[PDB]
């Protein structure tokens, strides 16, 4: 349900 | 939150969203203090029973939010975290007394319309606002009903009760550390925080000087807005040499 | 971070700083035995 967050802040 | 209304944008600045990498799920709610310290409940981070123990690497910390599910291009603020901090007398075994952890994060944030600290209560606000009858405040994405997620944070009014009536509502061992709110059966009222609102702030506005207090931090409770029972939450203020301690040990 | 906060802490930018209240902060304040 979440919607993608930016791949950076995964790393 | 049951029984709550959507929030206004900006009305909680403080409200953190703790967020799980992988699934990414929201896990639990926790407040802002200062640019660099996050409190939550110690039970979102450590609960044995369950095999949970998340670590730094596990988790994101998101401020600013609104919404449960959108990633607020602009508005919200990610952070990483850099340590999380257990009071070391947490006790998961029996009744989740001392139900408060701190979380530094890795780098600073910086406060802006939606992101800015609540105040921590010093002895006389809390002793002059933590009395039965008076009406605080939760904010939460958590669940809307015991057994219904909402899209935007939700908020809720509820009444501190005095601390016999919430003794007397559970066989679960109360202590100093928590208090609990809530409408009597007998109010015709409702309203709780539930699964996922937990860990956010429970907090109430000083008619001193204007400013907003966390006093509490949604911890436990039986159910959801079942009648007859209330949700209890830990107390800030007679944990707060452990939050200075923490703090002036490891940072600001 | 500490004692009563941080120095600026629990005035929101949206409302006490512009002097806006948000719609039931007045059932917060009136519980207090009524506030002002
Ligand atoms: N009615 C309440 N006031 C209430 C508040 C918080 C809470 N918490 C739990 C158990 C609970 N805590 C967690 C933490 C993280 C994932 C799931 C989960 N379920 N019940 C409740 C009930
Ligand atoms: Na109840
Ligand atoms: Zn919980």
């Amino acid at each position: 349900d979440f919607e993608e967050i930016p791949e950076e802040y995964l790393q | 939150i049951v029984e709550g209304s959507d929030a206004e944008i900006g009305m909680s600045p403080w409200q953190v969203m703790l967020f799980r990498k992988s699934p990414q799920e929201l896990l639990c709610g926790a407040s802002l203090i200062s640019d660099r310290w996050v409190l939550t409940a110690a039970h979102c981070l450590l609960y044995p029973p369950w095999d949970k123990n998340f670590t730094e690497n596990d988790l994101l910390v998101r401020i600013g939010k609104h919404s449960r599910t959108r990633y607020e291009r602009n508005i919200e603020k990610i952070s990483m975290l850099e340590k999380i901090y257990i009071h070391p007398r947490y006790n998961w075994r029996e009744n989740l007394d001392r139900d408060i952890a701190l979380m530094k994060l890795k780098k600073p944030v910086a406060f802006s319309d939606y992101i800015h600290p609540v105040c921590l209560p010093d002895r006389e606000t809390a002793a002059s606002l933590l009395q039965a009858g008076y009406k605080g405040r939760v904010t939460g994405w958590g669940n809307l009903k015991e057994t219904g997620q909402p899209s935007v944070l939700q908020v809720v009014n509820l009444p501190i009760v005095e601390r016999p009536v919430c003794k007397d509502s559970t066989r679960i061992r109360i202590t100093d550390n928590m208090f609990c709110a809530g409408y009597k059966p007998d109010e015709g009222k409702r309203g709780d925080a539930c699964e996922g609102d937990s860990g956010g702030p429970f907090v109430m506005k000083s008619p001193f000087n204007n400013r907003w207090y966390q006093m509490g931090i949604v911890s436990w409770g039986e159910g959801c807005d079942r009648d007859g029972k209330y949700g209890f939450y830990t107390h800030v203020f007679r944990l707060k040499k452990w939050i200075q301690k923490v703090i002036d040990q490891f940072g600001e | 971070t500490f004692g009563s906060g941080e120095a600026d802490c629990g005035l929101r930018p949206l409302f006490e700083k512009k002097s806006l209240e948000d719609k039931t902060e007045r059932e917060l304040l009136e519980s207090y035995i009524d506030g002002r």
